[PDB]
RNA sequence: CGGGGAAUCAGGGUUCGAUUCCGGAGAGGGAGCCUGAGAAACGGCUACCACAUCCAAGGAAGGCAGCAGGCGCGCAAAUUACCCACUCCCGACCCGGGGAGGUAGUGACGAAAAAUAACAAUACAGGACUCUUUCGAGGCCCUGUAAUUGGAAUGAGUCCACUUUAAAUCCUUUAACGAGGAUCCAUUGGAGGGCAAGUCUGGUGCCAAUUCCAGCUCCAAUAGCGUAUAUUAAAGUUGCUGCAGUUAAAAAGCUCGUAGUUGGAUCUCUCUCGGCCGAAGCGUUUACUUUGAAAAAAUU
């Protein structure tokens, strides 16, 4: 009896989180909205944002282009948008509707302090699920990809205390982070959530 | 499966009080003339001795003819008087609980070296065993707490890459004679 | 007194048996029902959700105004009610914030000048309130 | 101080019996193929889904 | 604070040594964690 | 899951052992089999039950408690890396293969060693010693403390090479550069009620006492130190060693009575067959003690 009591627990609780995964990014739900903001002057926004791009809807407008994203195989449907730091209602109207924010991050220092004023904003207004990739590892000299790493990692645990980092330098590395974004634990926002937007 | 090594020992004890003031004090005097960084290196050594002292009187509890307290015996005495804590003519089971503390803490390498003339202070022992000003026969050593046996006594030379030893200058006197 | 027999194993074995049992903590850790009304489970630390934040009053001979919080464990559904180290650090926690809760300090009873709270809460929005007190980290909303 | 091992062969023609092929590679006497173990394992699980001389097609 | 106090002067009735009685008898001296 | 075994340890114990060695069991739950020497095998098949993938909607296909990896669960646990060079296994084989296994990555679980300064001069302060009854003098020593000077020594680092290694990395060896506030800056906790440590300071308010906050000074351990929880010792507060039951928790209302437990004194080797011995009834049967064999390593 115990152990059926257990299974029965189990059955209503993971239906329960299928439920909810299945709604957002799904065919029954509203796209699953990413908005990539660079942390530092020394990453190429459009490099990174070529490599995310499966078909490809590309709207764009006077300075910024939001491309739509489809996946068939893996059964998820995406909306990528960007946003530079330091202009406050750029970023902070389209990341308190986004459902990711991917943080872009320098390979040698964590981030300039135009960034540093952007996470700032970011943590008080009240973060979505994020997640850290780091585009310029391979510039560096093979010998100390290894040691930047670790010296990256010091510098990102002020602010990101245990969260792992990324690669966004291949295609392959794309594909690992498409799956890595579609598949994670949603950040549930307690103001977002109570009304229609 | 693997291929590794899982055996690892603690060296030390801390103790049950720890905060008294009897204790405090004897410990403070042992770091003092014997130049130590801690309280971990005097509780080392008397962590040391009391792996020594047990097995003493393991070996006292048995009878006199007993093959086992003879051979035992026999070798506990022969490496205390090796490291140099035991005279030649008191090499008998009951002279082993007579050691101190102090008795073990004479025999670094720390120690020697200012009681040979190779320093002009305890603390200036330490820094200069640590540099690799020192060596021990032929063979350079960075430990202050190395055990000096009896026949490497006389043998601590003073390092022939050395400064002070066969002659180079260091980095400092190189640069300041390039100034002139 | 005791029987010193030299068969008598059998009864000095069984009485023993059941004399142990009528010692408070060899039940509580044995029976098992010491552990099932344990909100934590038999865990060191618990996660929640904060319902509200609450106002608990102190004993007669040293009154104050002790403020806690209400919050309901994830992983038992169950309703404890936490400490925060001072008003100060009430600031820094919202309704609906998880956070993360230990016990008060003695192995179940409550505060030797505050009753009715056993628990202190550790971190919140999974960052610690020593760091946020301090202001060495800020914390995601 | 250095301790090493060495060893003397009679002739080059019993060092190339004898020798491990990565001591002979040090002194040029012997090259090694340049594939990974990723594209070695997934071309051989990829004909053994064709059977026939087609193995061999296998890009 | 109060309860400090009696205990205090119930130690002076045992005779032991004790701290003169000042302004910082019972404050607490930082929050704890 | 069991065991070897771990922690604690005066002695007796108490608690732990999912976990790398040994034995077992299992491969989403059950069941039935084929092949084979060996399987009721799941990186084999056939069903049912629970899930779940592709579709032209007829059909086909599945089983990570393997190595990574993801989701979920949670207080709680790492790389979708390189190699068969080591140890061994398989094969028709000296040659092929092995996420077994090895090597790097992450890693303050834990364990070992061990920097963050040393010396000389100058100035004050203490303690000895020579000459003086003393005060005092000591180019007499010794030891400390510096908003004081001085060059001597070095690692941490940056970066050739050699060595390492399957190829690398690390360590080890070495060219070059590398220290005065040597800013190349050591933390974490606790103290004015008991153990180590307070006749402190400034804001905040009740009728001098008194709620809350920020500091100073001191103490302890130190590349570490707090907190929560489980457990051991403290605990002779589970007592065999070794506790108690008048008045403090506790002895039955009284007696008879099965099992169990406990029970007065007494008792000082041999017969045939074979070469002084060997075979044999052994002698009432035990418990006890001593000896001998036999008992996996690793751990101790």
């Amino acid at each position: 009896d115990q152990r059926h009591r257990a299974s029965q627990l189990r059955k209503q609780k993971k239906e329960a989180v299928l439920a909810e995964k299945r709604q957002l990014g799904g065919k029954d739900g509203p796209p699953h909205q990413v908005l990539v903001v660079p942390l530092h002057s020394r990453i190429s926004l459009p490099e990174a944002m070529q490599l995310l791009q499966g078909t490809v809807h590309l709207n764009e407008l006077g300075n910024t282009q939001n491309f739509m994203l489809l996946c068939p195989r893996l059964k998820h449907r995406w909306f990528f948008t960007s946003a530079r730091p330091g202009d406050l209602h750029v970023v902070l109207d389209m990341a308190k509707v986004a459902d990711t924010i991917l943080f872009l991050l320098d390979p040698l220092e964590g981030w300039d302090s135009t960034g540093d004023y952007c996470l700032s904003c970011l943590f008080a207004q009240g973060l979505p699920t994020y997640t850290l990739a780091v585009q310029g590892i391979s510039g560096l000299p093979l010998k100390k990809q290894i040691d930047t790493r670790k010296k990256l990692s010091k510098a990102v645990e002020k602010r990101f205390p245990h969260d792992k980092l990324l690669l966004l330098d291949t295609q392959q590395e794309a594909g690992m982070l498409l799956r890595q974004l579609a598949n994670q634990k949603q950040q549930h926002l307690a103001f977002r959530d109570r009304r229609a937007y | 499966p693997v291929a590794r090594s899982w055996v690892c020992r603690k060296t030390y004890v801390t103790p049950r009080r720890p905060f008294e003031k009897s204790r405090l004090d004897q410990e403070l005097k042992l770091i003092g003339e014997y130049g130590l960084r801690n309280k971990r290196e005097v509780w080392r050594v008397k962590f040391t001795l009391a792996k020594i002292r047990k097995a003493a009187r393991e070996l006292l509890t048995l009878d006199e003819k007993d093959p086992r307290r003879l051979f035992e015996g026999n070798a506990l005495l022969r490496r205390l008087v090796r490291i140099g804590v035991l005279d030649e003519g008191k090499m008998k089971l009951d002279y082993i609980l007579g050691l101190k503390i102090e008795d073990f803490l004479e025999r670094r390498l720390q120690t020697q070296v200012f009681k040979l003339g190779l320093a002009k202070s305890i603390h200036h022992a330490r820094v200069l065993i640590r540099q690799r000003h020192i060596r021990v026969r032929k063979q350079v050593v960075n430990i202050p707490s190395f055990i000096v046996r009896l026949d490497s006594q006389k043998h601590i030379d003073f390092s022939l890459r050395s400064p002070y030893g066969g002659g180079r200058p260091g980095r400092v006197k190189r640069k300041n004679a390039k100034k002139g | 007194g005791k029987c010193r027999g030299l068969r008598t194993a059998r009864k000095l074995r069984s009485h023993r048996r059941d004399q142990k049992w009528h010692d408070k903590q060899y039940k509580k850790a044995h029976l098992g029902t010491a552990l099932k009304a344990n909100p934590f489970g038999g865990a060191s630390h618990a996660k929640g959700i904060v319902l509200e934040k609450v106002g608990v009053e102190a004993k007669q001979p040293n009154s104050a105004i002790r403020k806690c919080v209400r919050v309901q464990l994830i992983k038992n559904g169950k309703k404890i009610t936490a400490f925060v180290p001072n008003d100060g650090c009430l600031n820094f926690i919202e309704e609906n914030d998880e956070v993360l809760v230990a016990g008060f300090g003695r192995k179940g009873h409550a505060v030797g000048d505050i009753p009715g709270v056993r628990f202190k809460v550790v971190k919140v929005a999974n960052v610690s309130l020593l760091a946020l007190y301090k202001g060495k980290k800020e914390r995601p909303r | 101080k250095t301790t090493g091992f060495g060893m003397i062969y009679d002739s080059l023609d019993y060092a190339k019996k004898n020798e491990p092929k990565h001591r002979l590679a040090r002194h040029g006497l012997y090259e090694k193929k340049k594939t990974s173990r990723k594209q070695r394992k997934e071309r051989k699980n990829r004909m053994k889904k064709v059977r026939g001389t087609a193995k061999a097609n296998v890009g | 604070r109060a309860w400090v106090l009696e205990k205090k002067e119930r130690h002076r009735r045992q005779g032991r040594e004790v701290r003169p009685d000042t302004q910082y008898t019972g404050r607490k001296r930082k929050p704890r964690f």
